[PDB]
RNA sequence: GAGUGGUGGCCACUAUUAUUGGGCCUAAAGCGGCCGUAGCCGGGCCCGUAAGUCCCUGGCGAAAUCCCACGGCUCAACCGUGGG
RNA sequence: CCCGGGUAGUCCUGGCUGUAAAGGAUGCGGGCUAGGUGUCGGGCGAGCUUCGAGCUCGCCCGGUGCCGUAGGGAAGCCGUUAA
């Protein structure tokens, strides 16, 4: 169920099981990496790049090709961006949540009696702290990194 | 190929179901119209009528019981009993007819034919208790619980019930050898149905 | 000798002493005996003749 | 702790006044001319202990169990309570 | 039967009305799909399936 | 109420504490261990 | 959340057999579930079964024959020694050789009868009778 | 068995059956007790049991489990009714339990004995104890359970010569079924005798619901109905 | 039955303390609601380790007390020699 | 208790108090176990249409009611919105 509201929604994607790219897909790996870099330089999120590649170029996910460098793993958008030095410095989901929290806090400075929206800020900051615990455990954040709204 | 042409089946309204449906009746359902009414497959009806004719011809004739509470079915069951020699009970079925030996008309059959499980619920309940095979006519709205041999048909219409019982009686006569051919059975369908 | 306990044709379980079971000859061929236990009759389980292969209630 | 205390060799009935048991025991007392109930109870206990050893030895396995199993049979036939070809059952 | 998950969406081979370019696009987009050559609109997004403005040539596996 | 807890293999301490906590709800146990009858008996524990 | 794939599978099988189902699908598969199913098949409690591949952890399709009175996981997974099986039999089984306890040993997954013959202990994980 | 054979002969020749199964018994098409079970027959004439199992009419094969007097209130005082719970059996493999009502005790006793016959069942017996594996039908072949109202009953196989480790109502019922040894465990209000007896009767009936293999029949010495030496 | 009654205590009765094995809509009993720290409980596959866990074998856990067979007091209680 | 009047309070701004038959008298997460029939949101298919963000029928997912099978319960009753 949903982490806080306890609803049981089921909508999502239904990926067929397959190994190789389909016969009708003509793009090679080099073209796909070039497209990913171009789209990232245009200023899109990692989720947005995959959406554009699926919708406009007929590319079902880049996780259908093996990594040309490491045969032990398949390709992902973040791995491709890492291979060129354009990977995000902060993980994207944490960044989007922090951005949502900054906008909400200045709303609350002008609306001190809006209590229902304040509980939303509390839930968002709970999500942020869960994620920071996980990322410090994995080493994707420095041990001294701290989240402070006054920053 | 068929006991009667499909044109007669359609004109009698055998295939016309009801606005309700049941999961266990879907093996017999053919399609649904745009007004939400479910339609029955008529080839299944013909096959089941042939099988039922073979099944019922092996029992001793006076051990067959046919019942019908519904008014449009009362004349067909009486005519069926008159033609084949089976017992027939039209109208209200007296509770305890099969379970209470002290009653004057106590009767234990070997097989029972049910016109409609919904309307004839008392007879079916008493038949479950004594462990005999149950044969029933089923529409799109009925359940198949405790039915041992099912015949899919419209079981509410006057002409359809007349036709079904006429065909069943002829099949029994042909299977037990009392008529040497199908053509010999010169009894019109119109004598099985209620008038006016 | 002893006697054999009848077994349901659909599921293969033994018939208990006082349950509401039934048995009858095959409607299609008449060469075999079909047994149905109370649970299979209640849930309208299908059955298949072991000789001619005709199936279903 | 506590030092050893010598314990009774017989067991008493769980309820003093049950009609069927009273009738059965009265028949035995009359037939064998025993002096009191405890004497009878003594013999009952002996029987129980024998059975309790057989019940435990049936569900046992190993090397000491076999020695005990044959010792029980040997003692029972020495007292004359079983024939020479009896088994544990 | 339906043990394995199978999508209801499809990839389509379409031909632009104006430019004449051919492309492969997704049937349920979440963005406006435009021609890779001239920039004209090919599919408009909705709540579910998209509204196709191009000529459909084949439905791909 | 869901399944009785804790059932885990490594939850011995909590299970023991739960049993100890609710044993004080038994008036027989509480009177004996706290020696309440001795505190108020005019016969001072004697049979006569 | 999901905690125990093996418990779900056995509770699912016992629910299905009580209403006369002829087959079931065990949705999150794993190797341990496969070994338990092999042991169950060896003693005749189930029919044929097969692994089906999704892109996920896999599915098992199992044929039922109406030969199971009851089946369930054992939690926690108690350790047991090679000469201590009787008290667990009296805990979980209805008569002296009725049914099987399923045991995980450092020689693999097996019934408690085979393990007792080999002279080894292990961890109890399931019962079927 | 010389007395009850001629009793059965006497009952048979002066009896006019009112039911189909009674007719099958009257005409010699059914000659054994085991042939009336496991086919869905309705049993409505007590003479059927009298012919096929004549020894349920002996005094040693009948037990009056209890007698209660109940009251209905009216503007002209209290109307009194008797309720009798009774059981019968053949001490081999067949047992029945019934309830009767009446204005006087004797009427209720007659009706209760009559309804016990009509509720007859056949059971399974054997030996399943870890500390007695003798393949003789002196106990239950495996653990079983039954319930009624607030009462739950569990029956456990026991060693030969143990006796019946159960309350008195259960003792009487199990003795009438031909069982000599058992262990038991109970929950609920056992002082409600009607429910206690029904729970034990249900537990005995439930020996037919356990699935078993041909190998098991040899191992536990399972016998259905009469032991039949 | 040379004993048999009274009073007080512990165990059983009692699944009225519940690991085995209890309850919480209406009978005693779900915090007015929610967020989260420690603790407990945690999805699938491959490789390594061997702490938990299982098997074998060395050194220990006095005697008395307990169970079994045999032997000595007339038998026994008791006492000795061996096995556990 | 009924009728004619009437202070606090009921309303706004800034604080404190933390209580109700605050009751679904039913703690929360996960898997599984017949059906039938209304209604709200989204999506898909078909047919109408005054071309309307319109109407009718069927199916999937998520909410919200009722009748009810197995099972449960001292019973009242609960029964895939489980007790
Ligand atoms: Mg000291
Ligand atoms: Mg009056
Ligand atoms: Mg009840
Ligand atoms: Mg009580
Ligand atoms: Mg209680
Ligand atoms: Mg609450
Ligand atoms: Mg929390
Ligand atoms: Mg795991
Ligand atoms: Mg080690
Ligand atoms: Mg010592
Ligand atoms: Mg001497
Ligand atoms: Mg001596
Ligand atoms: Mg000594
Ligand atoms: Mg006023
Ligand atoms: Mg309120
Ligand atoms: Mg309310
Ligand atoms: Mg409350
Ligand atoms: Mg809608
Ligand atoms: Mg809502
Ligand atoms: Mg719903
Ligand atoms: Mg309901
Ligand atoms: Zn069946
Ligand atoms: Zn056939
Ligand atoms: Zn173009
Ligand atoms: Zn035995």
């Amino acid at each position: 169920a949903r982490m806080h509201a306890r609803k049981r929604g089921k909508s999502g994607s239904k990926r067929p099981p397959r190994t190789a790219p389909p016969i009708w897909l003509e793009y090679t790996v080099e073209d796909i990496e070039n497209l990913v870099v171009k789209l990232r330089k245009e200023g899109y999120s990692t989720a947005m790049i995959g959406t554009i590649l699926r919708d406009q170029y007929g590319i079902p996910t880049v996780k259908l090709f093996r990594d040309p460098d490491n045969p032990n793993r398949k390709l992902t958008i973040t791995r491709i961006l890492e291979k060129h030095g354009l990977a995000p410095e902060i993980p994207e989901d944490l960044m989007f949540l922090i951005k949502r929290a900054v906008n909400l806090r200045k709303h609350l400075e002008q609306h001190p009696k809006d209590l229902h929206s304040m509980r939303g800020l509390q839930l968002i900051e709970s999500k942020i702290r869960r994620l920071v615990k996980y990322y410090k455990r994995k080493g994707k954040l420095p041990k001294d990194w701290r989240y402070d709204p006054e920053q | 190929e068929y006991l009667v042409p499909l044109d007669q089946y359609l004109a009698a309204g055998v295939h016309i179901g009801t606005q309700q449906k049941t999961k266990d009746m879907k093996k017999f359902i053919y399609r649904v119209r745009q007004d939400g009414l479910y339609v029955l497959d008529v080839r299944k009806t013909d096959e089941r009528l042939k099988v039922a004719g073979k099944f019922l011809a092996r029992f001793d004739p006076q051990s067959i019981l046919a019942v019908s509470v519904r008014l449009y079915g009362q004349k067909p069951v009486k005519k069926f009993g008159e033609v084949t020699g089976a017992r027939a009970i039209p109208g209200r079925f007296l509770p305890g007819t099969m379970t209470n030996p002290a009653v004057k008309n106590f009767f234990e059959p070997d097989v029972i034919i049910i016109t409609d499980p919904r309307a004839d619920h008392q007879a079916m309940k008493e038949a479950i208790e004594i462990g005999i095979p149950i044969v029933a006519l089923v529409d799109t709205e009925n359940l198949l619980s405790y039915v041992d041999l099912a015949i899919p048909t419209n079981n509410k219409g006057r002409k359809a019930l007349a036709l079904i019982y006429w065909i069943l009686a002829r099949e029994i006569l042909y299977n037990r050898g009392e008529i040497s051919s199908r053509e010999e059975f010169k009894i019109p369908v119109e004598e099985f149905e209620m008038k006016i | 000798l002893k006697f054999e306990i009848p077994v349901c044709t659909s599921c293969g379980r033994e018939i208990t002493p006082r349950e509401h079971a039934t048995h009858f000859v095959c409607p299609n061929c008449g060469e075999a005996i079909i047994w149905r236990c109370e649970t299979c009759r209640l849930l309208a389980k299908p059955y298949k003749c072991p000789k001619c292969g005709w199936e279903g209630p | 702790g506590d030092p050893k205390r010598q314990r009774k060799k017989y067991e008493t009935p769980p309820h003093p006044w049950i009609k069927e048991r009273l009738d059965r025991e009265r028949v035995l007392m009359d037939k064998y001319e025993l002096k009191n109930k405890k004497e009878l109870w003594k013999h009952e206990t002996q029987l129980k202990n024998f059975r309790r050893r057989a019940r435990r030895l049936l569900a046992a396995r190993g090397k000491q169990a076999e020695i005990e199993r044959e010792q029980l049979l040997a003692r029972l036939k020495r007292l004359g309570l079983l024939p020479e070809d009896a088994v544990l059952d | 039967r339906n043990v394995i998950p199978m999508p209801r969406s499809r990839f389509l081979r379409v031909k632009c009305i104006d430019c004449g370019n051919e492309q492969i696009v997704f049937s349920h987009p979440a963005t406006r799909v435009r021609c890779n050559v001239c920039g004209a609109t090919l599919v408009e997004p909705t709540g579910g399936k998209g509204i196709i403005r191009a000529k459909i040539l084949e439905v791909l596996e | 109420p869901g399944k009785k807890a804790p059932n885990g293999e490594f939850a011995g301490r909590k299970l023991k504490l739960k049993r100890k906590k609710f044993r004080w709800s038994d008036i027989r146990y509480k009177r004996r261990v706290l020696r309440l009858k001795e505190k108020s008996d005019p016969l001072e524990g004697a049979p006569q | 959340t999901l905690l125990d794939p093996l418990a779900n599978a056995l509770s699912h099988i016992t629910n299905s057999e009580r209403v006369g189902k002829r087959e079931v699908y065990i949705k999150p598969a794993s190797k341990l579930i496969g070994e338990v199913l092999r042991v169950m098949q060896k003693y005749g409690y189930i029919g044929e079964f097969e692994f089906i591949d999704d892109g996920r952890a896999g599915v098992y399709r199992v044929q039922l024959l109406g030969k199971i009175n009851k089946a369930g996981a054992i939690k926690p997974r108690f350790p047991v020694k090679a000469r201590d099986y009787e008290r667990w039999e009296k805990r979980f089984l209805p008569a002296f050789e009725f049914g099987i306890l399923i045991v995980s040993t450092s020689q693999g997954v097996m019934s408690h009868k085979e393990a007792r013959e080999k002279g080894i202990g292990g961890r109890l994980i399931a019962y079927v009778y | 068995s010389q007395e009850w054979k001629e009793y059965a002969k006497r009952v048979l020749d002066e009896w006019q059956p009112k039911t189909k199964l009674g007719m099958l018994v009257k005409e010699g098409q059914i000659t054994d007790i085991h042939e009336i079970f496991r086919k869905g027959y309705q049993i409505k004439e007590p003479e059927i049991i009298d012919v096929l199992l004549p020894e349920v009419n002996a005094r040693e094969n009948q037990e009056i489990l209890d007698i209660a007097l109940t009251v209905r209130m009216t503007d002209s005082g209290r109307r009194v009714r008797f309720r009798v719970l009774a059981a019968v059996g053949n001490r081999d493999g067949y047992v029945g339990l019934g309830i009767g009502h009446g204005r006087e005790v004797g009427i209720a006793i007659r009706k209760a004995i009559n309804y016990a016959k009509l509720n007859i069942i056949e059971i399974k017996r054997g030996c399943g104890s870890w500390e007695c594996r003798c393949r003789r039908p002196h106990s239950v072949p495996f653990t079983v359970e039954g319930k009624e109202g607030s009462v739950r009953v569990k029956l456990i196989p026991g060693p030969r010569g143990l006796g019946l480790v159960i309350g008195d109502v259960g003792k009487k019922i199990l003795r009438l079924a031909g069982i000599q040894d058992v262990w038991s465990q109970t929950l609920g209000e056992t002082r409600t005798t009607v429910n206690f007896a029904k729970a034990v009767f249900n537990a005995l009936y439930n020996t037919n619901k356990v699935v078993v293999t041909p190998e098991m029949i040899e191992r536990y010495g399972i016998v259905v109905g009469r032991a039949m030496p």
